[PDB]
């Protein structure tokens, strides 16, 4: 999702918090968007 | 042999040496007052160890 | 230590979980394995292979 790596542990063990915050935020945005998409699809399928 | 050396090559012919199969202690380099510039990109200076 | 939920740092690969004897066999060039969803699932011991 634009971050340096897709693994949170690598980001945590490689960078200090002030600079790793941006990467964590990008990962959070991407994963939250994916989860919301999944939940909406599940709601529609559940209605069907 | 690289940090504490006598000859440093020219800028356009910068000398590259490969480091492998050893244990590196970057804390002694970072905490030393001999260096007037120590900045890391893609990693923090305290996490190399 | 096996059969206990522990934090592990295998050759720089950090994580948390339970380490156990593996029935899988690794070819003598592979270091770690991944699932169908690419989640890390196995690791080769740097000191015991
Ligand atoms: C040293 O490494 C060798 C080769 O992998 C291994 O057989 C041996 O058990 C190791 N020794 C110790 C003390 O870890």
């Amino acid at each position: 999702f634009g971050a340096i790596s897709s693994v949170l542990n690598d980001i945590l063990s490689r960078l200090d918090p002030p600079e790793a915050e941006v990467q964590i935020d990008r990962l959070i945005t991407g994963r939250l968007q994916s989860l919301q998409t999944y939940v909406t699809q599940q709601l529609i399928r559940a209605a069907e | 042999e690289v940090f504490n050396a006598t000859r440093f090559a020219s800028v356009y012919a910068w000398n590259r040496k490969r480091i492998s199969n050893c244990v590196a202690d970057y804390s002694v380099l970072y905490n030393s007052a001999s260096f007037s510039t120590f900045k890391c990109y893609g990693v923090s200076p305290t996490k190399l160890n | 230590v096996k059969n206990k939920c522990v934090n592990f740092n295998f050759n720089g690969l950090t994580g948390t979980g339970v380490l156990t004897e593996s029935n899988k066999k690794f070819l003598p060039f592979q270091q770690f394995g991944r699932d169908i969803a690419d989640t890390t699932d196995a690791v080769r011991d740097p000191q015991t292979l």
